[PDB]
């Protein structure tokens, strides 16, 4: 079988590579975007106990903060409203839902590693980026 | 139960200092339009009498005062349920002015008027509010 832990000699796994290979467009982000899902379903499904959006590659950067860094804003978009929908796939959800009364729903985000991890926030990683990284301000 | 005497005794074991009866939060616990114990504890409060105190049981805290279980059938979607507690003696009068319903952008309540009247008008539920002008005796 191929371990879904992708670590290679950039030390880039699955989910590192597949932020690496977006471009910011639509037909890419819209495919991009879904493809963490079923990664992640498989993740939870085939191998649990293994988070896989912590693992790093050789420079240290999550997949998270490598689209923080890499400039990669529709690939952010969904790490950081994900909201899976099912059981045993529903940790992984990003966005929460507090509670919904009538039309008003208290969202509960998670400020996971925006602010406040050992190394590579994505508002660090971001307001501490470089010059040139795209979408940088957006 | 009904070998006790059930008066005080199930007073007692709803929640402390929340008011919350078995028919209350059943109707917060449901799923699909059903808990299968919305009947069942009507069931038991017309052969044990004091049902005009259950279905008309609303919280007790100034922060979920006076939302009956009749709010929460009208939000919920399920229009067949609320026929049985207007049916079973639920008051439809009720005003629930805790602080989830008045205007304070701390702990965004949602104000909705007051009555449960108005809950189906500010909620997309009209086959509802048409209901509770032709529903019987009260």
């Amino acid at each position: 079988t191929a371990d879904i832990s992708a670590r290679d000699s950039v030390g880039n796994t699955v989910l590192h590579a597949l932020v690496e290979v977006a471009d910011n467009t639509a037909d890419n982000t819209k495919f991009v975007t879904s493809m963490y899902n079923e990664i992640l379903m498989l993740g939870a499904k085939l191998h649990p106990t293994l988070k896989l959006e912590e693992l790093t590659n050789k420079k240290g950067m999550t997949p998270l903060a490598l689209a923080a860094g890499t400039g990669k804003i529709g690939v952010l978009a969904y790490i950081l409203q994900r909201e899976i929908q099912e059981p045993e796939c529903r940790h992984l959800s990003r966005k929460f839902t507090e509670w919904a009364y009538g039309p008003v729903h208290s969202s509960l985000y998670d400020l996971s590693c925006i602010d406040t991890c050992e190394k590579n926030s994505v508002l660090e990683v971001i307001a501490y980026s470089s010059s040139e990284t795209p979408n940088r301000h957006d | 139960l009904q070998k006790s005497k059930k008066h005080l005794t199930d007073n007692e074991f709803k929640d402390p200092e929340t008011g919350k009866t078995c028919l209350l939060k059943a109707m917060l616990n449901l799923h699909d339009g059903q808990n299968t114990t919305i009947p069942l504890l009507l069931e038991i409060a017309r052969q044990t009498d004091s049902l005009k105190e259950l279905v008309n049981a609303s919280y007790t805290d100034s922060y979920y005062k006076g939302q009956t279980a009749l709010h929460i059938a009208i939000e919920r979607r399920n229009m067949a349920l609320v026929t049985l507690l207007v049916e079973n003696g639920a008051d439809v009068q009720a005003a629930a002015h805790g602080d989830f319903f008045k205007k304070t952008k701390g702990r965004p309540g949602f104000y909705f008027g007051e009555l449960p009247l108005s809950l189906a008008a500010c909620t997309n539920q009209l086959g509802i509010v048409k209901f509770l002008l032709q529903n019987s005796w009260q």
